[PDB]
């Protein structure tokens, strides 16, 4: 079917353009409706603006002033610029394909239709925060179990801004993980703490090894655990 | 197109009042005579009083007097000027006054008793 | 956009009423938007659904003018609990720009669930870095809202410590990690170290010492 | 002195019209607002004011009067009588061969009606023409159908009626507000049944004009809102709807034409200078079923 | 709107209302008072007004017509 996925820069600078782009997966991009749409923590959700299967032109008058979605047919790519952001411009951008509905009321001939849009699939989200302070890549610190059932993971101290994805054996460990909320330390750094419920008996001695990317900085750091 | 429309039920406890209402539509509503019948399971029909909006005059009936009151009030608008609220108040309400409240007209207003039209009923519980 | 309040029992049926009542022929959009998660499109023409949806959600049509677009979930679950959007079109007002306010489903009456506090000392390699951090991991707990207390040896802390806001899991439970931060000196200088999770009820402890 | 809005949509026919009315006390003045036809107001340089101010005086319809055409029997005195005519290819003029005398005459629909006569009875047999003088193009043709063509009309607009007090007694009837959707007024007519009957029509028109000539038909060529379009009367509001979809066929030798009616409240009927009736709008939705019994024609230099 | 008062006495019945009224030319008002009983007036919330106001005109008497009942003879016409 169709599937789609955001990709962004993650954090931008007050003042200058939230660049982003989004590529559809088994589908065509010039026969569609697209919509952009993000989602602030304490506000509802926002609709950015929309692009027609003519890339046709309408974004909410909210924003109008700032927006401009544009598109390139070559591959299924659609972008989004938003410019002069400010601190209420932190939100999760979903990437969903607009479908075009036809409300007839009346006589079609008078005129007596509205037309109403619907998104049926839906983007993943990329977050993207905006703030003055320079990125900031993690460091990972392993957390050893103690002996039936056990526990381990991996302690990702301050790193900025969110997100981080943790990956255990490079994909292979994916029973019984656990990656946790992150914290907002009043440093201004999130940290992370990941965990693994593992039998006993593979303690001594299945290798684990922890898989942390931070993308705002272009790390990817690894590291074993032991008792 | 004759309809009388009454108002919701009411649950009510001893000692209190109640008013209930009777629109009428499709006749003349001052030349017809207007009844008020209460039907409680397992006793006859009862007969409350009748009212002629033609002045308001009115005649209980002896059980109720003194507990029992009818009025009217026919709008003054001629466009619709085809309907009045036959008005019910019933004070010092007791338990045997638990039942079913209808407004009922004649079949022609010449002769009252020939109830033809009934009211959807306004049931009262005590 | 502010947020109306909803309690429904498990295995009831909510009625979630549009905020925003339509004026003249509606075309309502239905979205289940779990927070800070992709929405999910229940229903997009006043009555009709999308490929993937149970038929325990159910649109109102409009065919006499007058019924108000509600949304009806009949038995619901745990995992219902998100918010929901009307997205109101009609041929009265113009172009349906925003989407609904927000009614945030809580279903009442799940079951109760424990904690489970894992607390891990601080690791070697951040101790040779001259920083300790203790790690007090919650998870699988409901109702999701717990009370973190900090102990060193047997004295309270309270300086240091953050805590995480009670986030949902995916089997509809609640986890919260709590780190304190200490310095590596204070950590070896000390017998013990509790983490007293009181949630609901009573609480539950899980200690470390440096050894 | 009337202010004016569009009513919410995106043509913007109808206002939403407020304005300072008069109360039951004679010292107190109200703030109440109506919706009125674009066909109703006219603006000053927004501020509007009733169409017939600068004009002649305006009375509101009694909503107790019924605009329904009733059947009425017209009857000589004594003494006086009338004379029948049951030839049933009688042209207007001549001597009719078969007569007979009745005391009342049939039962009259008095219809008022403009291009396309409404209600009205059928012919017999074929479909005669008639005017005066054929040749004299001055002089208006009346067409009668033999067959009835089915014309439906509507008003789809669910309107509401708001009295406002304006005196001891004076309470004036106003258009409160639209509940649903709001739509165009249109009538339909048999394009089936239309173009056997416009065929009907030019066939006997062919007896006074020629065998070979072209018959064209054409809309209405200007005047009045009155002539120019198809207005009557249906539910109690006065229709003008646009002809031109019926009179648009050059003939020589599942279907639905839809007419765009307007409509309007502040009217004059006849054509007297010196009143104006304001119609009360008719709660709810409209829709009449008629028959077009008739027609009004109008020819306009050598054989077409 | 009139407004009115008790007229002297300790029951309150018949009123002494005054009222801006109208005078000869259009654009000259009045203060002028009157007595009216109380069941020809009704208050707002003292202010009252006229109990017809709300439902219909009001005509007055002339003066000069005689309420007194006269001996009417009702007569068939001819041929009853
Ligand atoms: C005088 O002359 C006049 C001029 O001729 C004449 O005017 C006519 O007036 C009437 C009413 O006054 C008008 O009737 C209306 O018609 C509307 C349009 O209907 C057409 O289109 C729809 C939708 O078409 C899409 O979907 C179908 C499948 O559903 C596809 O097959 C189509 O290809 C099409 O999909 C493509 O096109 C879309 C563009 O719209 C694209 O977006 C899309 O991507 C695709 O590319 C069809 O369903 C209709 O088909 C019906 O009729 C055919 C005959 O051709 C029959 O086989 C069968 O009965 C079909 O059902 C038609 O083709 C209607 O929308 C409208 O009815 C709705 O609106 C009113 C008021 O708003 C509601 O009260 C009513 O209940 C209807 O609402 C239903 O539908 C809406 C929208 O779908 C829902 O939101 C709503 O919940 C409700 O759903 C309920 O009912 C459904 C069935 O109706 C059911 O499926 C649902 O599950 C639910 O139960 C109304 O009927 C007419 O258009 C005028 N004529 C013209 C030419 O404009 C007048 O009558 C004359 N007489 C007078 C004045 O007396
Ligand atoms: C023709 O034009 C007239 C105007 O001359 C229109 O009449 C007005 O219509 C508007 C709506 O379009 C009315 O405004 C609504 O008033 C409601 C009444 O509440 C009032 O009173 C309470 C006290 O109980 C106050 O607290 C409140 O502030 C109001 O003063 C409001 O409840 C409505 O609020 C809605 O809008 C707000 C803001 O968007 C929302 O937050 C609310 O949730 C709610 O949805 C609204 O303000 C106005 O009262 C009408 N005026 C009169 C005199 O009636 C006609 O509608 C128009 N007709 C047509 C056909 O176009
Ligand atoms: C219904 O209500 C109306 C009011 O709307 C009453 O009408 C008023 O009645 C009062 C008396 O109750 C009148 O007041 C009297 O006015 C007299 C006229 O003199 C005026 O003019 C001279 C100039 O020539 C001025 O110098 C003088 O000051 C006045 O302005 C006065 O002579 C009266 O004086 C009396 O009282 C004073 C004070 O108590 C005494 O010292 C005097 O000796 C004397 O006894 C008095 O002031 C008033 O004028 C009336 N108004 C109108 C518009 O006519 C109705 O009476 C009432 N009806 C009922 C049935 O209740
Ligand atoms: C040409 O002639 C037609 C028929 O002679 C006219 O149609 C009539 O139009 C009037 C008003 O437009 C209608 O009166 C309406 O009545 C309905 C209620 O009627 C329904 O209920 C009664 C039961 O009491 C039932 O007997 C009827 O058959 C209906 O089912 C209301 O909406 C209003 O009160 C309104 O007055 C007539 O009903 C209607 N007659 C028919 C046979 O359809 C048409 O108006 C004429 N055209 C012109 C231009 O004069
Ligand atoms: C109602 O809508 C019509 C149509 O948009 C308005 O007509 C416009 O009037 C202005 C006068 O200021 C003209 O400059 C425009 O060219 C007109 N537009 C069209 C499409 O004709 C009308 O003004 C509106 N009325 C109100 C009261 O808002
Ligand atoms: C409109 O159509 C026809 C005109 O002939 C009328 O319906 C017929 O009326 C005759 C005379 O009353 C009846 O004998 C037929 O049985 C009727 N046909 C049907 C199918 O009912 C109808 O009354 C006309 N309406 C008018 C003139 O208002
Ligand atoms: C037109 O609108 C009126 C109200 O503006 C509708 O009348 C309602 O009818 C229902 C019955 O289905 C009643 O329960 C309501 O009480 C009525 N409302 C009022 C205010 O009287 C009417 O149904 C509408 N008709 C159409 C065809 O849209
Ligand atoms: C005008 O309206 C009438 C009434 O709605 C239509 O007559 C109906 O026609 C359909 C289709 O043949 C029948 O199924 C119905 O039984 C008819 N109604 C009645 C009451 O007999 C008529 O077709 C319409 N004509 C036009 C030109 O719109
Ligand atoms: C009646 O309808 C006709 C079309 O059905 C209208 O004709 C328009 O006339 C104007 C010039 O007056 C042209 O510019 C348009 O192109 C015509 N429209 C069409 C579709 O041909 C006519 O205007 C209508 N009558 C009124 C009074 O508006
Ligand atoms: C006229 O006199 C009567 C009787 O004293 C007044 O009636 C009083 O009205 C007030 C209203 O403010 C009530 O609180 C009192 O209880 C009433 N008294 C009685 C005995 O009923 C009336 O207000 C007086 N009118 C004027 C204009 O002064
Ligand atoms: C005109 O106003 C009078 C005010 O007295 C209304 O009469 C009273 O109305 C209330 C409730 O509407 C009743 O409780 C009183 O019993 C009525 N009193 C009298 C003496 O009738 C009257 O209804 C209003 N008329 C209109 C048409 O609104
Ligand atoms: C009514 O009169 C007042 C007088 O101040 C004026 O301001 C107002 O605009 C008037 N209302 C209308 C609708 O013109
Ligand atoms: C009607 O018929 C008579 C004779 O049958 C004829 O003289 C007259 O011209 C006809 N009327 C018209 C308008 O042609
Ligand atoms: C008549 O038709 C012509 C041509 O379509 C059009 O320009 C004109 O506006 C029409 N007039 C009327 C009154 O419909
Ligand atoms: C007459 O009008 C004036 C206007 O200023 C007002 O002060 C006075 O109270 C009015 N008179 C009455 C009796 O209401």
């Amino acid at each position: 079917q169709v599937q789609l996925q955001e990709s962004g820069p993650g954090l931008v600078k007050p003042s200058e353009t939230l660049s982003l782009t989004c590529t559809v997966s088994g589908g065509s991009i010039s026969n569609y409706y697209w919509s952009w749409i993000r989602q602030s923590p304490g506000k509802g959700l926002e609709w950015i603006g929309y692009i027609s299967d003519s890339e046709s032109t309408n974004y909410n008058p909210s924003l109008k002033s700032r927006v401009i979605i544009s598109v390139d047919t070559s591959k299924n790519q659609l972008s989004l610029k938003l410019n002069s952001v400010t601190a209420a411009d932190s939100a999760i951008y979903y990437c969903a394909r607009a479908q075009q509905g036809k409300r007839i009321y009346g006589m079609v001939s008078f005129g007596e239709f509205f037309y109403y849009y619907y998104m049926d699939v839906w983007g993943k989200g990329t977050t993207v925060t905006v703030s003055s302070a320079s990125t900031k890549g993690p460091s990972v610190f392993p957390l050893a179990p103690s002996s039936g059932t056990a526990a381990l993971g991996c302690l990702v101290k301050d790193y900025f801004p969110e997100p981080v994805t943790v990956s255990w054996n490079s994909g292979a460990l994916t029973s019984g993980v656990h990656t946790f909320p992150a914290v907002l330390q009043s440093s201004g750094l999130y940290s992370l703490s990941s965990v693994v419920t593992v039998p006993s008996s593979s303690l001594g001695t299945q290798t684990y090894i922890c898989n942390v990317n931070h993308k705002p900085s272009n790390t990817k750091v690894d590291k074993k655990v032991e008792p | 197109q004759v309809q009388l429309v009454q108002s919701g039920g009411q649950m009510k406890k001893p000692g209190e009042s109640m008013r209930i209402s009777c629109r009428a539509s499709g006749y003349e509503f001052i030349d017809c005579t207007l009844n008020w019948i209460r039907l409680a399971p397992g006793k006859r029909p009862e007969w409350m009083g009748w009212l002629k909006p033609r002045g308001g005059a009115v005649n209980y009936a002896r059980p109720l007097q003194g507990r029992v009151t009818m009025t009217r009030q026919l709008s003054q608008d001629p466009d619709d000027p085809d309907w009045g609220t036959a008005f019910l108040e019933l004070r010092s309400l007791t338990v045997d006054d638990t039942a079913v409240y209808f407004c009922t007209r004649g079949k022609n207003c010449d002769y009252n008793w020939d109830f033809e039209h009934w009211g959807r009923g306004t049931p009262v519980i005590v | 956009s502010y947020v109306r309040p909803l309690s429904v029992a498990l295995g009831e049926t909510a009625s979630i009423s549009c905020g925003r009542q339509a004026l003249g022929s509606r075309a309502v959009q239905w979205y289940q938007h779990r927070p800070g998660q992709a929405p999910i499109l229940l229903i997009y023409n006043n009555q009709d659904r999308p490929s993937g949806i149970p038929e325990r959600f159910s649109g109102t049509p409009d065919i006499n003018f007058g019924t108000r677009a509600t949304l009806t979930i009949s038995g619901v679950e745990a995992g219902d609990e998100a918010d929901y959007y009307c997205h109101m079109w009609d041929s009265r007002s113009g172009f349906s720009w925003s989407f609904g306010g927000a009614t945030r489903l809580t279903v009442l009456g799940q079951p109760k669930a424990a904690p489970s506090v894992t607390l891990f000392p601080p690791s070697s390699e951040e101790l040779q870095a001259n920083k300790a951090t203790l790690v007090c991991l919650i998870s699988d707990f409901y109702p999701g809202a717990v009370t973190v207390a900090w102990k060193a040896d047997s004295s309270p802390v309270k300086a240091g410590v953050e805590t995480t806001t009670p986030s949902k899991q995916s089997n509809n439970k609640y986890a919260a990690s709590s780190y304190l931060s200490l310095t590596p000196m204070q950590w070896k200088m000390h017998k013990s170290y509790s983490c007293q999770v009181t949630h609901e009820g009573s609480t539950v402890e899980k200690t470390v010492a440096p050894t | 002195t009337l202010q004016c809005t569009n009513v919410t949509n995106a043509r913007g026919e109808l206002k939403n019209c407020s304005f300072n009315m008069t109360t039951e006390l004679r010292d107190k003045k109200q703030k109440v607002y109506s919706l009125f036809y674009r066909l109703d107001v006219v603006q000053i340089n927004k501020e509007y004011r009733l169409i017939n101010c600068n004009t002649s005086a305006i009375t509101q319809a009694c909503p107790k009067v019924s605009f329904e055409p009733i059947p009425i029997h017209y009857c000589a005195p004594a003494g006086f009588a009338i004379l029948k005519c049951k030839d049933k290819k009688f042209n207007g003029t001549g001597p009719c061969p078969s007569v007979s005398t009745v005391q009342c005459t049939h039962g009259i629909k008095p219809v008022v009606s403009t291009q396309l006569l409404l209600n009205g009875s059928l012919a017999e047999e074929e479909v005669m023409i008639r005017s005066e003088n054929i040749t004299n193009n001055a002089k208006n043709i009346l067409v009668q159908f033999n067959t009835p063509v089915q014309i439906n009309c509507t008003r789809p607009n669910n309107n509401t009626r708001k009295s406002i007090r304006i005196g001891p007694g004076q309470a004036f009837y106003a258009t409160g507000d639209i509940i649903g959707d709001i739509r165009q007024a249109h009538c339909n007519v048999s394009k089936a049944t239309w173009n056997e009957t416009l065929g009907k029509v030019v066939k006997q028109l062919r007896k006074h004009f020629g065998n070979n000539t072209i018959i064209r038909f054409a809309n209405s060529s200007g005047g009045d809102l009155e002539v120019t379009t198809h207005s009557f009367n249906c539910g109690g509001e006065f229709f003008y709807c646009n002809t031109s979809g019926l009179f648009n066929s050059t003939w020589i030798s599942n279907d639905s034409i839809t007419l765009p009616c307007r409509i309007k409240q502040i009217i004059n009927m006849w054509q007297r200078i010196g009143q104006a009736m304001y119609a009360p709008p008719i709660q709810g939705v409209i829709r009449c079923v008629s028959n077009i019994t008739g027609l009004i024609l109008t020819r306009d230099n050598s054989t077409t």
